[PDB]
């Protein structure tokens, strides 16, 4: 029977090792994710700025097209 | 009385269960990252097409203007 | 703090907690990053829609101004 | 011992939460991918359209430039 309480020692020791390993992997796994996340927010930020420039250029066109529409009109006298 | 093994086995189950989740979550972040990075490619394409369009409209205006002026 | 059931209070399981201490915190960050990520997506998605509306108005006016301009040519 | 895997169970629950938030974010980013695509198109058509007006405008200017000699 001692030979059973002996397996339980090793078995429990082995499980701990694995558990330890599991936490060690969670660490980088979650570290990688944090980097991907920042990178995303960052990318999302600058892309957001690109959109702003896009919208503004859309407002530019809308205004400018006013002189264009006027100029055209002034051409048909 | 090594019920202690029972606990260790339970804790272990809990810990790997968490690692699996942290796994879904980890990939989840990798996907978003690659998704918006990819979308950036679609946004700057939109950026240049609009920059161009603005240039063309501006030009169009001053040409239509010079047209009107050349009428006299 | 204690994230786990302690059995053999050995340093090997003392490292599990240290590790889980960090993971827990980094998850917090991950939650907020996710939340911010989501809102930026929304806000932008709406803007994009707006941006898109202006895009039409403009193309329409452009094409129409184009029509005129084209007739005045021939 | 007087210690348990309680926080571990909490951590495990928030992780799964963030997982949920991120699943929703995914749907949103895809809704964004869809929209960006349409803007890509509407921006592409816009360029084409303005490109044409630029042309009309140019010729238009050349007409009256020489009409005036
Ligand atoms: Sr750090
Ligand atoms: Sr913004
Ligand atoms: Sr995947
Ligand atoms: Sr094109
Ligand atoms: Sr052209």
């Amino acid at each position: 029977m001692r030979n059973e309480l002996e397996e339980m020692q090793r078995r429990a020791d082995q499980l701990a090792d694995e558990s330890l390993e599991s936490t060690r992997r969670m660490l980088q796994l979650v570290e990688e994710s944090k980097d991907a996340g920042i990178r995303t927010l960052v990318m999302l930020d600058e892309q957001g700025e690109q959109l702003d420039r896009v919208e503004e250029g859309m407002n530019h066109i809308n205004q400018d097209m006013k002189e264009a529409e006027k100029n055209l009109k002034d051409l048909g006298k | 009385s090594k019920q202690a093994l029972s606990e260790i086995e339970t804790r272990h189950s809990e810990i790997i269960k968490l690692e699996n989740s942290i796994r879904e979550l980890h990939d989840m972040f990798m996907d978003m990252a690659m998704l918006v990075e990819s979308q950036g490619e679609m946004i700057d394409r939109i950026e240049y097409n609009v920059e161009h369009a603005v240039d063309y409209v501006e030009r169009a205006v001053s040409d239509t203007k010079k047209a009107v002026k050349y009428q006299s | 703090g204690g994230f786990i059931r302690r059995v053999t209070n050995d340093a090997r399981e003392n490292e599990m907690d240290e590790n889980l201490e960090q993971v827990s915190g980094i998850i917090g960050n991950l939650r907020h990053m996710a939340l911010d990520m989501g809102n930026e997506i929304d806000t932008q998605n709406r803007q994009i829609d707006r941006i898109m509306e202006k895009a039409d108005s403009n193309k329409t006016r452009i094409d129409e101004a184009n029509q005129r301009a084209t007739k005045m040519l021939g | 011992n007087l210690t348990s895997n309680r926080r571990l169970q909490q951590t495990q629950a928030q992780v799964d939460e963030v997982v949920d938030i991120m699943r929703v974010n995914v749907d949103k980013v895809l809704e964004r991918d869809q929209k960006l695509s349409e803007l890509d198109d509407r921006a592409d058509a816009l360029q084409a359209g303005a490109s044409q007006f630029e042309t009309s405008a140019a010729k238009l200017k050349r007409k009256y430039w020489w009409k005036n000699l």
